[PDB]
């Protein structure tokens, strides 16, 4: 209801972004 | 979690000199590095991004290198307005990290301080407090040292140093060291000294009083 | 005119809240992105936070997360840093910098504001001479003690002749008051023969102390 849904989709958002970071790094070290 | 170890901490150099500042990233940060320049009381200014891409407007003398995880900032020749401190940064991880800073100062000579010890006022002894000073005036280089001494016995831990930046004129320094304790603590000893060691002095200069 | 201006910096008790802003001009803040970085007195640079308005992306440094919040208003083309639970160690000059790209990792911090100072202590509660007697010409001063807050103003004779003179950066005492001194090298056989007068000022609370020195 409150930050329940709003704060969740936030971690999830940041999670995804954190994966893309992972990828950029591993290309950039080839 | 990514440390950027900068080196050296400080560095003296002359106009025309080619200087190199290094940065050890604790793990691959792969090219995502920048160098900044900062003057006292002013904002940092971006010099190199992408571990070595000249920022627009920056003088071509500035340059960046990277070798796996060591990064170098090179200055091919060193002009007046380039005296400052410089910071590397990594931005390969969402926790951005800056190095501790390298101070780039003007290398002039080896000139020695005027030392003076000042007494605590009879006025301040009337507020219960006691503050001794030790003035190291006009010197280069900065590496210096004060030993607060009482009755030939170096009681320190209750003193702090302040230092001017390199001045515009003779680009020397000036240090200030203050010593503090109770009116009680003061009224027990009678000899009060600070001896100063420095590459301008053949042997440390003691300076003292007896109230 | 592509500029960055930052304000809202002031004095706040520990545990208080402050809230900074960074007015953006000459570019669309929303099309791009921003950082707040900060600098404790006398120390290095420290990353605080970042935002890509149009990615609706925000990220933080561990040393916050849960006390600071960074935002954007497209209307005003402005960035905000809301700091709750401020400590003395959060004391520092806080800057903005833009990052030309839309994600923190594709660009560095190109443009930067002037930085506004944020001092944080728990009291505002708030002098002496240092007499003349290395070199060959003695020196004298004016120990300025136990005042708050930063800074002071130490001319001599209202600055009608002043050279070889040094005001030291103040130093923070355990008591939470600052202290600095001013000093002037003045000729040895020229003792007490014409002028030599310290002149001090302290804005926050009204003060302009004139003082004399010698055995």
């Amino acid at each position: 209801s409150e930050k329940a849904a709003e704060e969740a989709y936030t971690r999830t958002t940041r999670a995804l972004h954190e994966r893309f970071d992972r990828l950029e790094r591993m290309l950039d070290d080839n | 979690d990514i440390q950027m170890t900068q080196s050296p901490s400080s560095l003296s150099a002359s106009v025309g000199d080619r200087v190199t500042i290094t940065c050890r990233a604790s793990q691959s940060v792969s090219s995502a590095v920048a160098w900044y320049q900062q003057k006292p009381g002013k904002a940092p200014k971006l010099l190199i991004y992408s571990a070595s891409s000249l920022y627009s407007g920056v003088p071509s003398r500035f340059s960046g290198s990277g070798s796996g995880t060591d990064f170098t900032l090179t200055i091919s020749s060193l002009q007046p307005e380039d005296f400052a401190t410089y910071y590397c940064q990594q931005y390969s991880y969402s926790l951005l990290t800056f190095g501790q800073g390298t101070k780039v100062e003007i290398k002039r000579t080896v000139a020695a301080p005027s030392v003076f010890i000042f007494p605590p006022s009879d006025e301040q002894l009337k507020s219960g407090t006691a503050s001794v000073v030790c003035l190291l005036n006009n010197f280069y280089p900065r590496e210096a040292k004060v030993q607060w001494k009482v009755d030939n016995a170096l009681q320190a831990g209750n003193s702090q140093e302040s230092v001017t930046e390199q001045d515009s004129k003779d680009s020397t320094y000036s240090l200030s060291s203050t010593l503090t304790l109770s009116k009680a603590d003061y009224e027990k000893h009678k000899v009060y000294a600070c001896e100063v060691t420095h590459q301008g002095l053949s042997s440390p200069v003691t300076k003292s009083f007896n109230r | 005119e592509v500029q960055l201006v930052e304000s809202g910096g002031g004095l706040v008790q520990p545990g208080g809240s402050l809230r900074l802003s960074c007015a953006a001009s000459g570019f669309n803040l929303s099309y791009s992105s921003m950082h707040w970085v900060r600098q404790a007195p006398g120390k290095g640079l420290e990353w605080v936070a970042y935002i890509s308005p149009s990615y609706g992306y925000t990220s933080y440094a561990d040393s916050v997360k849960g006390r600071f919040t960074i935002s954007a208003d497209t209307s005003k083309n402005t960035a905000y840093l809301q700091m709750n639970s401020l400590r003395a160690e959060d004391t520092a000059v806080y800057y903005c910098a833009r990052s030309w790209e839309a994600y923190w990792r594709w660009s560095a911090m190109d443009y930067w504001g002037q930085g506004t100072l944020v001092t944080v202590s728990s009291a505002s509660t708030k002098v002496f001479p240092l007499a003349p007697s290395s070199g060959g010409t003695a020196a004298l001063g004016c120990l300025v003690k136990d005042y708050f807050p930063e800074p002071v103003t130490v001319s001599w004779n209202s600055g009608a002749l002043t050279s070889g003179v040094h005001t030291f950066p103040a130093v923070l005492q355990s008591s939470g008051l600052y202290s600095l001194s001013s000093v002037v090298t003045v000729p040895s056989s020229s003792l007490g023969t014409q002028t030599y007068i310290c002149n001090v000022n302290h804005k926050p609370s009204n003060t302009k102390v004139d003082k004399k020195v010698e055995p």
